[PDB]
RNA sequence: AAAUACCACUACUCCUAUUGUUUUUUUACUUAUUCAAUGUGAAGACAUUGUCAGGUGGGGAGUUCCUUUAGUCCCUCGAAAUUUGAGGCUAGAGGAGAAAAGUUACCACA
């Protein structure tokens, strides 16, 4: 959109990229408070085992 | 600019590589998603784009001259 | 509050280019469609976000006391002078910068001129009367000024000899207390 | 030595035009530089006299060209503003 | 502060149910609306837009309000209950005009 006229693919990719950005942001807020010194990585090794693949915005998208 | 005479000429001759550094910085992502990186005594004429990228990055981050003067912001 | 005029902008940018390399960096647009603009309250120039200036427009002129970062003051004769409040922006974009030891950092903070007996690191190829931001050995922005001699002259200079002329130091924050 | 501003010296018309001069002791209308393009052109001129002498002819030409492009963009934006405020 | 026996009233806080009202948030769909074309397609109840109440206005056009003092204990708003604060009235005192102007037992130079 300065190509083709395939608005179906256009809309599908715009919603895809919006959801990818939302998931990246979601990772920002839940990772902003994690300590990752190079000799102590307990929090990052215990980061998100307790969350299942439907809570994430991209999980909702994919399901 | 990594030639000796040009290095000593730098300030007098107004030879600034800020444009090249910024261009490499802005093109890193496009090169990362490029699919033809490895589709390939010389110091310039190198057949592989990833080899060229390592030469650029070595010149920038690890220059032969003033290696302990590189801006930390650039390095990071 | 009002924007700067053409002559005022020219003078302010002349001083800022005397002390810095890149100024399109200062006036460049940001990600959120916002940019840094210049404002004037009383006889002082303020480096501010456009959004902050627009949202501070509602404040009355006689009751607005500061905005963004105070960059300096326009003198009675129409001459701009920078400030230790303007030190940070000079720190991001300094052209020439001179480091001093602790035994010279304390004198500079008291308000003295830098000496090569205090210097511990130089900037190569520095003209005689240029723009140098004074740091300590911990890369802490300590002040700014104009150097007195070139690098070669300072090296061949007497260890007890003035190398830089002080214009502002961080001790003025103990003035305005 | 006394300043030409202090002395009441009339402006003289030369190859550099005087233009429409303003009456003395009256309201000199303040034109404001708050546009990104106007800041660009003023900045380009300032950096030009700050850098000064360049050995390379192409480098000098590029410096002059960036100043010219700044003026061109400023003029275009001002003309567009004129059109916008004259029609709408 | 308030004292419990006796028996009367309504006052909040937290929950439940249906025999009902509204408002807000998220999501879904097009008919509001936005964009492209000529001899129908896309986005979407969000934007955009409009009306009032206001704040700032060193810019443009036109012309030449608060604070203090003393008083009647005269009126309104706010607060606490057994008293106050802010305004209101009477008349003294403060604040040709964005070009610049005035001023200092101060600094630097001459």
């Amino acid at each position: 959109r300065k190509g083709n006229k395939n608005a179906k693919l256009g809309s599908s990719l715009v919603v895809l990229v919006q959801k990818l950005e939302m998931n990246a942001k979601f990772i920002e807020e839940r990772r902003a408070k994690v300590d990752f010194a190079p000799k102590d990585r307990a929090q990052v090794d215990a980061f998100l085992k307790d969350l299942e693949w439907e809570k994430t915005p991209l999980g909702a998208y994919v399901v | 600019l990594e030639g000796q005479d040009a290095h000593n000429a730098r300030s007098d001759l107004h030879l600034d590589l800020s444009f090249f550094i910024t261009n490499l910085y802005r093109s890193l992502l496009s090169l990362s998603l490029n699919p033809d990186l490895e589709l390939g005594n010389n110091k310039i004429n190198l057949q592989t784009t990833t080899v060229l990228l390592l030469r650029c990055l070595t010149s920038v981050l690890l220059p032969p001259w003033n290696i302990r003067s590189v801006p930390p912001i650039r390095l990071a | 509050m009002r924007p700067l005029t053409d002559q005022e902008m020219k003078i302010v940018l002349d001083k800022l280019a005397n002390y810095m390399t890149d100024l399109k960096s200062l006036i460049a647009p940001l990600e959120d469609g916002d940019r840094y603009v210049f404002r004037m309250q009383k006889d002082r120039v303020y480096y501010v976000k456009l959004s902050i200036a627009n949202i501070a427009t509602c404040v009355a002129r006689d009751k607005l006391l500061s905005l963004g970062t105070c960059l300096g003051k326009m003198t009675k004769s129409g001459k701009f002078r920078l400030h230790i409040t303007a030190l940070p922006i000079l720190a991001q974009n300094a052209r020439y910068k001179i480091w001093v030891k602790d035994n010279g950092a304390q004198p500079f903070l008291y308000g003295s001129n830098i000496v090569k007996a205090h210097v511990g690191r130089w900037t190569e190829d520095c003209p005689e009367h240029s723009g140098c931001v004074v740091y300590n050995m911990a890369d802490i922005p300590l002040g700014f000024g104009v150097t007195a001699r070139s690098t070669a002259e300072a090296r061949r200079l007497d260890p007890t000899g003035i190398v830089c002329f002080r214009q502002a130091d961080c001790g003025e924050y103990l003035r305005d207390e | 030595v006394y300043s030409e501003k202090e002395l009441g010296i009339p402006q003289l018309n030369t190859v550099t035009p005087v233009g429409v001069t303003k009456p003395k002791g009256k309201k000199k209308g303040k034109v404001f530089v708050d546009d990104r393009e106007s800041m660009n052109t003023i900045l380009a001129m300032v950096e030009a006299e700050k850098q000064g002498q360049i050995e390379s002819k192409i480098m000098r030409a590029r410096q002059l060209e960036e100043i010219r492009e700044a003026r061109r963009i400023e003029a275009e934006k001002k003309e567009a503003e004129r059109k916008a405020l004259l029609e709408n």
